[PDB]
């Protein structure tokens, strides 16, 4: 669902 | 500063026992008490170090978005007038996140990165440049918010450059930047094609050199090319 | 205090929004700012107090545990010296905590208790009583534990009483009352027999009343009612 | 595994 980012 | 009468090997441990204790404000208060010694950062610091503020800066955005999801429908056509406390309350959450970034950027500038000379030391700082100012570009929205984002995107940038010239394409490091600026593409800068076709060429890329790679850095590099998939599967 | 310039009205929205926000320590703070204004609480804003400190205290007693844990490791037989650092982070921890818990047994004293006449108001402020005793009494070690004990059986022992000569047995508030008085006598008081026969005859008692509630009523009790049998399943 | 308070 959210965009991932790390 | 505050851990200034602390030895800079006590703060390290106790950065390692807040984090098994999931105390996130306080790790990142030791690891920023650690930076203030003046000493460079290890490997095993470092991570110590974005560990500790993104978890803090995770928990304020995750909040912010929560206060501001209920403001913009407070704005809605039709909505009650509840007065100021949401518009109040909302800034506070902002300002203390603003206040987290200024203090991660801080550090970067003084004084991580001009000591910084091996490329995944200096990548690493980077990337955490460019998040800390995209924390500011999420909730910027005056006449600094251009500005905001373009020191996002030059930092962004630099660690991108150096990355290709200096860390194979299955670097964790090297793959971690370019999801990072390739949501700064989707997300800030609204430009979705350059944020798919980064996720795509830095993933093609990684694949290609995977057979270079021992079973623990396979296992290391795939985790994140699969955050890549995730956003290029979201995003198509 | 720090919350004096802002209307009661005011600091209630902000503890619902931070709630929402799931930003704990700021529900607390709002609430704390609500309770000093003077008036007597609602019953939605004793139940907004109680969650907004109960979340808090109890992220610090998770990580608390942690931690002890890790330092009863250290103390163990043929466990490497690790130094000081352990001992004075679950120091830093634990103390933390203790002025939380004195905070809220501060409110309830100045001046909840006094002025609750109700049997729903006053039994719900002496659970929380018993409650922020029985947090101080997980980590006490010195000559003021028994002391500390006994404030939490006396608040729990005096709220049970007034829940029983002014509560049916299905009432929420007598239920988790009861629910955390057994466990008081479990874990804290060395007493696992009364905890049992606590948590039995309240289970028991609630059963043979559910007949008379409505099923919104029914639902809240039944929710408690589990807990106990929970615990009895644990316990036995 | 945790007994149950509320
Ligand atoms: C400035 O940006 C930092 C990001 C870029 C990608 C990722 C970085 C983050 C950390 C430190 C690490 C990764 C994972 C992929 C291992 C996590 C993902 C987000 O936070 C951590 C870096 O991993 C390192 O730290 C981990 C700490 O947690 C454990 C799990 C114990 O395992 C550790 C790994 O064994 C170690 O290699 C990973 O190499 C890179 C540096
Ligand atoms: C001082 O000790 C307070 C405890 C004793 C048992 C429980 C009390 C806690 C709260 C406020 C309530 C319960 C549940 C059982 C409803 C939660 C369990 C722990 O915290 C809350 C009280 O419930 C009230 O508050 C809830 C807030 O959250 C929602 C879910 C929105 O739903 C609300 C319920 O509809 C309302 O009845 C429940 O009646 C009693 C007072
Ligand atoms: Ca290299
Ligand atoms: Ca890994
Ligand atoms: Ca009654
Ligand atoms: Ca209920
Ligand atoms: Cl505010
Ligand atoms: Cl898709
Ligand atoms: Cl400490
Ligand atoms: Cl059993
Ligand atoms: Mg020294
Ligand atoms: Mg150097
Ligand atoms: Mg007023
Ligand atoms: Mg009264």
């Amino acid at each position: 669902k959210r965009r991932k980012s790390v | 500063g505050a851990m200034g009468s602390m030895e800079r090997a006590s703060l390290i441990q106790k950065a390692k026992l807040a984090e098994q204790a999931e105390r996130y404000e306080d790790m990142a208060a030791f690891m920023k008490g650690a930076v203030e010694k003046g000493e460079e950062l290890s490997n095993e610091e470092r991570n110590l170090l974005s560990v500790a503020y993104k978890n803090v800066v995770g928990g304020q955005r995750a909040a912010w978005r929560v206060l501001s999801s209920i403001e913009q429908k407070s704005n809605e056509e039709g909505s009650e007038e509840k007065g100021p406390e949401v518009r109040e309350y909302r800034e506070k959450v902002e300002t203390e996140l603003q206040g987290v970034c200024d203090t991660v950027l801080g550090l970067l500038d003084s004084h991580l990165i001009k000591e910084a000379g091996d490329a995944e030391s200096r990548v690493f700082y980077l990337k955490m440049k460019g998040d800390y100012y995209r924390y500011l570009a999420e909730v910027a929205t005056g006449d600094d918010k251009k500005r905001i984002i373009d020191s996002a995107r030059s930092a962004y940038q630099e660690a991108m450059d150096i990355s290709k010239k200096e860390m194979p394409p299955t670097h964790p490091i090297r793959l971690g930047l370019a999801l990072n600026f390739s949501v700064f593409h989707y997300e800030i800068a609204n430009s979705p094609e350059e944020a798919i076709s980064l996720a795509k060429t830095t993933f093609d890329e990684a694949m290609a050199d995977l057979h270079t790679l021992s079973e623990d850095s396979y296992k290391d590099s795939t985790l994140i090319m699969q955050l890549l998939r995730d956003n290029l599967t979201l995003w198509t």
